[PDB]
RNA sequence: UCCCCUGCUUUUGC
RNA sequence: AGUAGAAACAAGGGUG
């Protein structure tokens, strides 16, 4: 008997034993080094697939551009980013015409937002590239060194707060002739300014910080991802806001839909296209998938959509919209961090930074990585390479899926003009499709049409992924289709377990997704009780806070010991503080504070629910009971839950590698900005919940607030003369010292 | 001002038009002979590379009153070690071809050094530093990373050179992994896990899921695979643990585990010992070395190429008392260098998520069979195993399973995936599922059809290379294209 | 004071001098969010790493004088090292579980109330009862429902206004609260929030999660309520559903649109049961609504609607008053009337029997979008004047009442074809009949009514046979004046019987309901709705009808054999082979029944000729009258969603598919179980 | 319930090489 | 060589 | 040596 468990598959329908073939219990893989070699592959791969195009020197920049816009039409199957202006016209147009007004109260929709957003709307990030420093940073911090560097250099209009003026202040100063940046050497802390010329300084801005991304699942090789800078991240904002105001409009896009109400849409789609049309009608279902989504894409095709999205619109308006596109065309991408080289011989090994690879000697590379360099040399300006074609960041992900929805949207039997015709869902770079025609040969003459479209609009079908079979079942991003969607439960195991925010958090977390998955990806009662056994078993393992009973020895286990023989309704104590699992499948949405609340001592109650501990500090409301996690597939998710402010909502401690570096000062600063911030609160009892807005400065409303406050409480009574006096007299001592 | 005054005028069927007729999309049907076997590559046998032992391990026990994690384990070692009475002085069998065999004579000869140092002392701590002598400096990577200096001050270096980044070498498949995975599927006679307790049932809902839950505790608690997932989780929750904690010393780390014989008596069991080096672990991939010392009764010299990277010792025999009689048998020693990262350490601790998996799939298939009963088939699918599975091969034909030994094959297939983690398989697993869903397509005669099958079968076998584990999985599915389609 | 203080100090020194003094507040969002750490990326590779180390937490710096430096066991407690970026302090989880145990008690009391939405939770699941666990097929549909047993029905911007009211009130700026609810809400809040100690925000989030209506896509499949959508992990599964009512007082509303559901289902189910009151009853006993007894609730239930009502009469309870019709309800406030029954030829060219009510009368019509005053006379409408909403109602109440009117030139307006008799022969009520034609289009009718100018009274207006508000001109006897409400509810319940197929007369025998008036809308249960019975999962797609149909057929296979050999009438008349006739084509219902019963009968007469699965396949079509024929049928069509699915009488077909080497039945690409030889 | 497999022989698998009994 | 600092911080987008 | 796989770890910085 040799074991065989493929061979359940003869039995069981595949569809129904899919998460056997999702291996998620194991780790992911990893990027060890340097993403160099990724990088420069990827802008190879992109000029490649573009090359007879137009070759230009860009005025401003000085660097080469590649623009295969209206290039020659494929001969070949391989992929082509040859896409043609009139052809996306065309469908654009279609589109509108099929859904009357569209455009039109979208870009309405888009002129509302746009004059309301607040540039703190920007602090919503993460990991961004700041020019700068030159290097990758939180959203908030990147937005606070471009806001200073911009005030240093004579740049005030986004004093307002509106992120158009800040939109206004970043094209001042890509006009500005010189730029001013401050720097620090560590030699001992020291300051010194750098003049970047307009060249330099426009490099860097259209500049974006390339990285490989690792923790992918179902992939061999690893793939390089982009990340830009301030500059174009407020544009970028306006446009998205605009395509997912088109696509939500749109039923066949499937964003910015996400989990059932996709799976909705598809079944709706399913059953419009199999149950209305007749027996002799055939029906054939595509679960294709498109290649080198992100390296086909120009910018210039984006532009020219928009322009026609926003056509009858403001000047301003347009303009707006359509500068992301332009910087997106003439952007700059950084080659990672360098490579490494090493001597068996002499025993050593030594980094080599990406900005030296313009001219150095190619005798270090081996054969791959010298071909590598030797095709991308041309394009290396300051250190970056040149990248015109392509959209390597995917930051238009809704952009794309529009057009996407357009293609399909081409395919109503009033725009095929004959006997075939098609439908289906889009959503970013993936589609499932379903063809309508009398035979077998309308099928394939409909799946040639879609392509061959796809493929003059700059889509390219990868053949080798996609199959066709009749419209019974399919594949759409993971969710499996077979006569109705059959959950798959692997896809979710990564989520279960200590997601690690503090103990109530995860406590709250694990519990939630165990009933979501309940509710969801059909887990069973028992599999459930058993994965609440597992969880609270790995819960206590990780937070040692193994019951008192239990005699595991731990740093923890004394103090557990004595509160365990301390209290007498041992039921009533938290997972956390070693009580007993009372968790079943009917309370599993109910907290666990809340799920024992009676049963705990008057003593332990008011311990642990004490607000004047110092173990839980609050933010702002928005990441109140807020968690962030990242799931198996997709871009990480905001996953709120259930739980009561207690003892165990503590903070774990942060990174200290930054003091041994030259950005030390930045942690230093960061203090006291949470001081004065912390100040403000004290002031401000609102300022946390609602983001105050003000042209005055902090001293200015702090004097005001304080003054007024004190003959409030002055006049209530519950103040003598004497606190009402030394009070008045610090705040005029505050304003005098406000002047020097 | 083109584009505002651009009205739609056949620009798509003219383009489509000029357009050569080569750019297409043509279908090709899948038909029962068009499928091929997938080729698996060629070269050397692949060898064991697992964290410890699996099917070879052997385990020194002492009946001990204590639950999961509650003895000082080097306590429980030292009991277990005096428990065997045979030893042996250490003699090198089968020696590692590219290692220095000598000191992994002097580490595990160290390694009852301290033993026995600790054993007279009468105070156990909760770990062991052990002495940085040069063999463990040697086996443990001491002083092996390469100075880092500047580049202008080696770019004169003759041999200076960018790093290796070749592929990996191949290896063909060797039998020894269907075998462990036939182990790994088999039923013990003693319990591995102990489940912590839950809220009393009030619904009863609640007490069908209790039953069922009960049945399914029953049938996994007694799973191989289940041994693997608790050694496994014990030794990354150790490992992980003292590099933490104590990432500038070498500490000695029992193998222990905790088990109920199917007596009820309780039982501590120790598999070896590994011997941790420097963890200044800083990225997620930094690598931690150890050297891992596992007891077994396998002789080496019967599959010499599934431990290339082991040397093995002979220290001791042991009189194993058989039905008919006692027998001698000697005791062998599998020492091996070995490393892992901080991710590949925090994925061995939820190992027993594992078992999740192969539930769930479990509890749906019982329960799309009671929805067309309107009746818990749990009890009448395994208490009379009137209904089996396909679920192995064997000479005679397609063997068939009760539901409860594709529970166990299913366990083990996720703790193998846990244990056996890698890209290749990733990316085969990825690959393969489009080659199984077009299978199954072609068994509900859904006129199947694709557009390029040469592509997905190259993209499917440029991800077997080395790994065992996804050369196992490739010749599984190999045998089951052979019975889908006949 | 402290505040000052600190400030004093703050403006001490030179670097935050300029911070404070060079920032706008609107700048602060910026500056107070800039920091150095980035956001984490493996949360659990990260604590699990943490756990290890010896102060892995971080604390305010209080906690430096609030607990003791070291256990009693000498155990270090919290490190004098500041955390990276801020002032707090590093502490080991040692120090929160001292905090549990010798750390300062205070009152808690505001807890329940501040988190009122959790211990709503646990109080709702601690008086919940709970029923037989059913095993049978769940068809979940995916929709949006809201999950929040407790909101306010306020958005995003009227909750913010409300808790900036209730917690910060002196920073709630130029907005006043108008409508009464909100002011309700924040005196309420306001009382009881009273001396609160627990932080300003968490209280803010909590009210707003209270008071705020959230929505999401899930897969439901019973009772879709804030309270039934919070629970749905222990209710609904895979193959089981579990019966549950939380303990929360289910709302009036609720419940009296459940029954409504209910009640619509019951009655069109029954329409087509061989014996429509038998039916009636016995599903009336075994169907809840929202865990309790649709009996009890009808006999405590005081809920006007035609399926309700016919569900009472049919029990044996009062009903209500009034006379209903066409969806409206008509109360006689004055007058008196006989039945006629008069002979009259149709538009159309049909000689037809009518009942007309003689005298002059006065009623009050009451509907759901329109009230309206009708006085009439025998067949001659004297005046209506209409106060419908919309010009759609207001269409609709004209019709109506002028259908009433029993005029001539009504039935004479008739034009096309139209038929009186359903598509089954089963007699249709002229006056419904007029009806719905008339809803279908009444230009013609309109253009066939007649003129008249109006007076202009209290500024009454006209309407016109274009459906316009014509000041100058108006139809015939109609005025639109859009009041509220009618004269007065009617409550006078009166007690009548039912006839054999649901027909309610009066105690002088006039009809006052009947099965032809019960609305068509197929709503979604609020609450769960458990129809169990042997087959009643009508509320599913057709496709789920005939999977389950021949589930059922497996399932039952040894009983069902015994009675098709024996006896097999007594398995055609099954309640459980009627939802499947519902979709087969009603003309050729009889066709196929017959035809099927034939090859029956010869399968009888010969033995060794049993096809199991044939017989498998033809059992739920011979559930109706067999009409004879020499037809030979190849195939015969079900409706699915309006097309037309064949089964193949011999052969494989995809609606009913039976593999012989898996010995499995698939129908609709959904598995009907396993079959045996 | 005591799981039981019908690949479980009684005589084959002799001294448990895995977990055996050596107590002298 | 002792001592001090550091364990995601030159690298994780949408 | 070992981990591992298209590039890395096998400690990295600083001071006397």
């Amino acid at each position: 008997m040799d074991v065989n468990p493929t061979l359940l598959f003869l039995k069981v329908p595949v569809q129904n034993a899919i998460s056997t073939t999702f291996p998620y219990t194991g780790d992911p893989p990893y990027s060890h080094g340097t993403g160099t070699g990724y990088t420069m592959d990827t802008v190879n791969r992109t000029h490649k697939y573009s090359e007879k195009g137009k070759w230009t020197t860009n005025t401003e920049t000085g660097a080469p551009q590649l623009n295969p816009i209206d290039g020659p039409l494929p001969e070949d199957n391989e992929p082509s980013g040859y896409a043609q202006t009139d052809c996306v016209l065309e469908a654009m147009a279609f589109l509108e015409e099929s859904h009357p007004g569209i455009f039109e109260n979208s870009c309405l929709e888009t002129m509302e937002i746009v004059q309301q957003t607040r540039v703190d709307k920007l602090t919503q990030g993460r990991q961004t590239y700041d020019w700068t420093l030159n290097r990758n940073q939180p959203a908030a911090t990147a937005l606070a060194n471009t806001i200073e560097v911009f005030r240093s250099n004579g740049l005030t209009a986004n004093e307002s707060g509106r992120l158009i003026d800040f939109l206004k202040d970043v094209m001042d100063s890509m006009d500005k002739e010189e730029m001013e940046i401050t720097t620090h050497f560590q030699r001992t802390i020291g300051k010194k300014k750098q003049r970047l010329n307009k060249r330099s300084y426009l490099i860097r801005a259209l500049t974006l910080n390339t990285m490989t991304k690792d923790a992918e699942r179902g992939k061999l090789k690893r793939r390089a991802i982009a990340t830009p800078g301030m500059q174009i991240r407020g544009f970028v904002y306006f446009v998205e806001a605009l395509a997912r105001s088109i696509c939500e409009k749109l039923e066949q896009s499937g964003l910015p839909v996400g989990g059932n109400e996709k799976k909705a849409k598809l079944a709706n789609v399913v059953r419009k296209m199999m149950t209305n049309s007749q027996d002799t009608e055939l029906s054939f279902t595509i679960t294709g998938d498109n290649t080198k989504w992100n390296e086909n894409q120009n910018p210039r095709m984006f532009l020219a959509m928009i322009t026609y999205i926003t056509r009858n619109q403001p000047e301003w308006f347009r303009n707006v919209l359509s500068i992301a596109p332009i910087m997106f065309s003439n952007k700059m991408a950084r080659l990672g961090k360098g490579y490494m080289f090493e001597s068996k011989s002499m025993k050593l090994r030594t980094q080599v930074p990406a900005e030296m690879l313009a001219n150095i000697d190619l005798k270090y590379f081996n054969k791959s990585t010298r071909e590598k360099i030797e095709k991308i040399r041309p394009l290396l300006i300051d250190g970056t390479a040149s990248l015109s074609p392509g959209m390597m960041m995917g930051m238009f992900n809704m952009l794309s899926t529009v057009l996407g929805v357009s293609i399909l949207n081409l395919g109503q039997k009033k725009y095929t003009k004959t006997t075939y015709w098609w439908d289906g869902l889009q959503s970013s770079d993936d589609f499932a499709l379903i063809v309508n025609a009398p035979n077998h040969e309308g099928i394939q003459a409909g799946v040639d049409r879609f392509y061959r479209t796809c493929k003059l609009v700059g889509i390219n079908m990868s053949k080798k992924k996609s199959y066709i079979n009749r419209t019974g079942t399919f594949e759409f991003t993971s969710f499996f289709y077979r006569y109705g969607f059959v959950a798959n439960f692997s896809m979710e195991l990564p989520s279960f377990g200590v997601s690690g925010i503090n103990e109530s958090a995860d406590m709250s977390v694990g519990v939630t997704v165990i009933k979501n998955n309940m509710i969801n990806n059909d887990l069973g009662p028992a599999t459930a009780q058993m994965a609440l056994q597992l969880f609270i078993k790995d819960y206590r393992y990780t937070y040692r806070c193994h019951r008192g009973d239990t005699q595991i020895q731990t740093r923890r286990a004394f103090e557990l010991g004595k509160l365990w023989e301390q209290t007498r309704s041992k039921a009533g104590l938290l997972v956390s503080d070693g009580g007993p699992n009372l968790y079943n499948i009917r309370n599993l949405h109910i907290p666990e504070v809340c799920l024992k609340w009676e049963l705990m001592d008057e003593d332990y109650q008011g311990r642990l629910c004490n607000p004047m501990n110092p173990f839980v500090s609050h933010k702002e409301i928005d990441s109140v009971n807020n968690a962030v996690v990242m799931p198996a597939h997709g871009p990480a998710k905001s996953m709120e839950y259930d739980a009561v402010a207690t003892t165990h909502s503590w903070i774990p401690k942060r990174n200290r590698s930054i003091l041994n570096t030259s950005q030390r000062g930045i942690l230093e600063d960061e203090q006291m900005y949470q001081k004065c911030c912390n100040l403000f609160e004290k002031f401000f009892p609102s300022s946390s919940y609602r983001r105050p807005v003000g042209i005055s400065s902090m001293v200015e409303a702090m004097v005001s607030r304080a003054r007024i406050d004190a003959r409030i409480d002055f006049e209530s009574g519950r103040i003598k003369k004497e606190e009402f006096a030394e009070i008045m007299k610090i705040c005029s001592t505050i304003e005098e010292l406000r002047r020097q | 001002a083109y584009v505002d005054g651009f009205e739609p005028n056949g620009c798509i069927e003219g383009k489509l038009s000029q357009m050569s007729k080569e750019v297409n999309a043509r279908i090709e049907p899948f038909l029962r002979t068009t499928p091929r076997p997938l080729r698996l590559p060629d070269g050397p046998p692949c060898s064991q590379r697992s964290k410890f032992l699996l099917m070879d391990a052997l385990k020194l026990s002492i009946e001990d009153p204590s639950h999961e994690g509650e003895g000082i384990p080097l306590y429980d070692a030292i009991k277990c070690m005096k428990t065997f009475f045979g030893w042996k002085e250490p003699n090198i069998i089968k020696p590692h071809e590219k290692g220095i065999n000598p000191n992994y004579l002097l580490t595990w000869k160290q390694v009852l050094a301290e033993l026995q140092d600790i054993k007279n002392e009468e105070k156990i701590p909760r770990t062991k530093n052990m002495k940085k002598t040069s063999q463990l400096k040697w086996a443990l990577g001491e002083n092996m990373a390469p100075e880092k200096v500047d580049f202008e001050d080696c770019k004169d270096v003759n041999d200076l050179k960018q790093y290796d980044s070749d592929e990996p070498e191949p290896r063909s498949l060797a039998c020894w992994i269907q075998s462990e995975f036939n182990k790994a599927c088999e039923l013990t006679d003693s319990s591995w896990v102990e489940l912590d307790e839950i809220g009393e049932d009030v619904a009863p809902i609640e007490h069908i899921a209790s039953m069922r839950r009960n049945y399914f505790t029953a049938e996994v608690s007694h799973c191989r695979a289940t041994e693997y997932i608790m050694k496994g989780v014990y030794i990354n929750t150790a490992l992980l643990n003292a590099s933490c904690a104590a990432m500038d010393d070498f500490q000695l780390i029992p193998m222990i585990s905790k088990c109920i014989t199917k007596e009820g008596r309780r039982k501590t069991n120790l598999y070896g010992f590994i011997i941790k080096g420097r963890s200044h672990l800083r990225n997620d991939t930094d690598v931690v070395n150890f050297v891992s010392m596992e007891f077994s009764l396998t002789d080496p010299r019967l599959e010499p190429h599934k431990w290339e990277k082991y040397c093995v010792l002979e220290i001791g025999d042991m009189l194993l008392r058989t039905a008919v009689g006692q027998v001698s048998r000697p005791m062998f020693l599998y020492v091996r260098t070995n490393g892992t990262s901080k991710i590949k350490m925090k994925w061995g601790m939820e190992m027993r998520r594992c078992l999740l998996q192969s539930l769930q799939q479990i509890e749906s298939m019982i329960e799309a069979e009671s929805s067309v009963k309107e009746k818990d088939l749990t009890k009448e699918f395994f208490e009379n195993k009137s209904e089996t599975w396909p679920i192995g091969e064997s000479p005679k034909g397609v063997e068939e399973g009760s539901i409860g030994k594709v529970c166990r094959t299913l366990l083990a297939k996720s703790v193998f995936n846990s244990l056996y983690a890698s890209p290749q398989l990733e990316g085969f697993s990825a690959e393969s599922r489009k080659l199984l869903l077009i299978v199954q397509a072609l068994r509900d005669n859904l006129e199947p059809g694709t557009f390029d099958l040469e592509g997905l079968y190259e993209a499917i076998e440029e991800c077997l290379i080395n790994d065992p584990w996804v050369l196992l999985n490739a010749s599984w599915f190999n045998s089951f294209l052979t019975h889908a389609l006949r | 004071m402290e505040r000052i203080k600190e400030l004093r100090d703050l403006m001490s020194q030179s670097r935050t001098r300029e911070i404070l003094t060079k920032t706008t507040v609107d700048h602060m969002a910026i500056i107070k969010k800039y920091t150095s750490g980035r956001q984490e990326k493996n949360p659990a590779l990260r604590m699990k790493w943490m756990m290890a180390m010896k102060y892995p937490i971080t604390a305010d710096k209080r906690i430096m004088e609030m607990i003791p430096e070291r256990n009693e066991q000498r155990q270090t407690l919290w490190s004098k090292t500041n955390d990276a970026g801020s002032d707090r302090v590093m502490v080991s989880p040692l120090a929160v579980t001292w905090w549990n145990r010798n750390g300062p008690t205070t009152s808690t009391v505001h807890y329940p109330k501040v988190y009122k939405t959790y211990f709503e939770k646990v109080e709702r699941l601690k008086h919940g009862t709970f029923g037989p666990v059913h095993f049978r097929n769940q068809v979940k549909i995916r929709r949006r429902v809201d999950i929040n047993p407790g909101h306010a029905d306020l958005s995003a911007k009227e909750a913010q206004d409300v808790i900036m009211e209730v917690v910060f009130p002196n920073e709630v700026g130029a907005r006043i609260l108008t409508s009464e609810s909100q002011l309700t809400i924040t005196k309420e809040k306001k009382k009881e929030l009273q001396d609160c100690k627990i932080a300003p925000l968490m209280v803010a989030y909590m009210l707003e999660r209270e008071l705020v209506r959230k929505t999401r896509f899930l897969p439901v499949a019973g009772g879709t309520s804030s309270v039934y959508i919070e629970v749905l992990h222990l209710t609904q599964g895979t193959c089981w559903e579990q019966m549950y009512t939380p303990g929360g007082e289910v709302r009036n509303d609720d419940v009296d649109q459940s029954l409504i559901i209910a009640a619509r289902n019951i009655v069109r189910r029954a329409t087509v049961s061989a014996d429509p009151l038998a039916s009636l009853l016995e599903m009336c006993h075994s169907t809840q609504i929202g865990g309790v007894r649709m009996v009890d609730i009808l006999r405590q239930n005081p809920t006007e609607e035609q399926a309700v009502d016919i569900c009472k009469a049919a029990m044996g309870l009062r009903i209500s008053s009034s006379f209903s019709f066409g969806g409206f309800t008509f109360k006689r406030t004055s007058g008196s009337s006989v039945k006629r029954e008069e002979e009259v030829l149709t538009g159309n060219l049909q000689t037809l029997k009518i009942r007309v009510h003689e005298g002059y009368e006065e009623f009050t019509m009451v509907g759901r979008r329109a009230t309206a005053i009708l006085r009439k006379a025998t067949r001659r409408l004297i005046q209506l004047i209409v106060s419908g909403k919309d010009e759609q109602s207001i269409a609709e109440a004209i019709i109506v009442a002028m259908v009433f009117s029993q005029e001539d030139c009504m039935i004479k307006a008739v034009r096309g074809d139209l038929n009186f008799v359903n598509r089954a022969n089963q007699r249709l009520n002229p006056m419904h009949q007029l009806l719905r034609h008339f809803q279908k289009d009444a230009k013609v009718l309109f253009q066939n009514w007649g003129i008249e100018p109006i007076d202009n009274v209290m500024g009454m207006i006209g309407i016109l046979p274009d459906m316009t508000p014509s000041t100058e001109m108006s139809l015939r006897g109609v005025r639109v004046s859009k009041m509220g409400v009618d004269e007065y509810s009617s409550t006078e319940r009166v007690v009548v019987s039912i006839d054999r197929f649901l027909r309610v007369r009066d105690q002088r025998g006039n009809v006052l309901l009947s099965p032809e008036e019960v609305s068509e809308t197929q709503g979604t249960e609020k609450l769960t709705i458990t129809y169990s019975s042997s087959m009643m999962w009508e509320i599913n797609g057709p496709e789920s009808v005939l999977v389950n149909t021949y589930q059922w057929i497996i399932r039952n296979w040894e009983n069902v054999k015994i009675q098709w050999s024996q006896d097999p009438t007594m398995l055609y008349n099954k309640m459980e082979f009627e939802p499947f006739q519902s979709l087969v084509p009603k003309a050729a219902r009889g066709q196929y029944s017959g035809f099927v019963r034939v090859l029956f009968q010869q399968m009888r007469d010969v033995l060794g000729t049993f096809d199991t699965v044939q017989i498998i396949k033809l059992l739920p079509f011979a559930a109706a009258p067999p009409e004879q024929s020499r037809m030979q049928f190849s195939s015969l069509t079900v409706n699915v969603r309006g097309s037309g699915m064949r089964i193949v009488v011999r052969g494989n077909s995809p609606v009913f598919n039976y593999n012989k080497a898996t010995k499995r039945l698939t129908v609709l690409g959904k598995d009907a179980g396993a079959l045996m030889e | 319930y005591s799981p039981t497999s019908p690949s479980y022989s009684p005589t084959s698998p002799s001294y448990s090489p895995t977990s055996p009994s050596y107590s002298p």
